């Protein structure tokens, strides 16, 4: 009979990860665009929907 | 045994037959970019 | 009819979890010396 | 594109809003 | 280098 | 060079 597919995406047991970083990589802690001239050495606030 | 130097299967290793310039990049970066899979070294 | 009761297994939580008062800064602990008894570990409430 | 910024608010003295050290 | 005549990459390198 | 970390 005519299908229509379906796709979950069910991935549980982990958190979501967002590295504050310039190319999104883990190449350190102290991320390259967490010492930058811009945020480091700025004042910044934010707000996330 | 030209023929196997410059297609590098048995000779010289990547470490010296790359620049003294490309292998630091290459040892440089190896934790994000990685320059060690594409050249052969020939055992 | 009848049937078995759904099982319920209760048991302290894995690592003993919420049993030492982590975290409530309300009632923290106390790691300082027989002394100036400043304590030592002054936990926050919004670090988990 | 440098859609640059320009704006940096720190504050006179030059300190952005904080939060110091807290000690035992 | 008085007994290289094992693996060998460029130097004799195998050995260790 | 100068990159890395550490």
């Amino acid at each position: 009979v005519p299908s229509l597919t379906q796709k979950k995406f069910l991935c549980d047991r982990t958190m979501w990860r967002i590295p504050f970083s310039s190319n999104f990589m883990s190449m350190g802690a102290l991320t390259d665009l967490g010492q930058n001239m811009l945020y480091a050495n700025s004042a910044h606030a934010l707000d996330m929907t | 045994m030209p023929q196997w130097s410059y297609m590098h299967i048995a000779g010289q290793d990547a470490s010296e037959y790359l620049s003294p310039g490309l292998v630091q990049f290459a040892r440089a970066t190896d934790t994000y970019f990685s320059l060690g899979n594409k050249f052969r070294n020939p055992t | 009819q009848a049937a078995p009761n759904r099982p319920n297994y209760i048991g302290f939580r894995d690592n003993f979890i919420g049993l030492m008062y982590y975290n409530s800064t309300g009632n923290m602990g106390v790691l300082a010396g027989q002394a100036s008894q400043l304590n030592a570990v002054v936990d926050l409430q919004d670090r988990n | 594109q440098p859609t640059m910024q320009l704006m940096v608010p720190k504050r006179q003295k030059l300190e952005e809003v904080l939060e110091n050290m807290k000690v035992d | 280098g008085s007994r290289p005549f094992m693996g060998t990459w460029n130097e004799i390198g195998t050995s260790q």
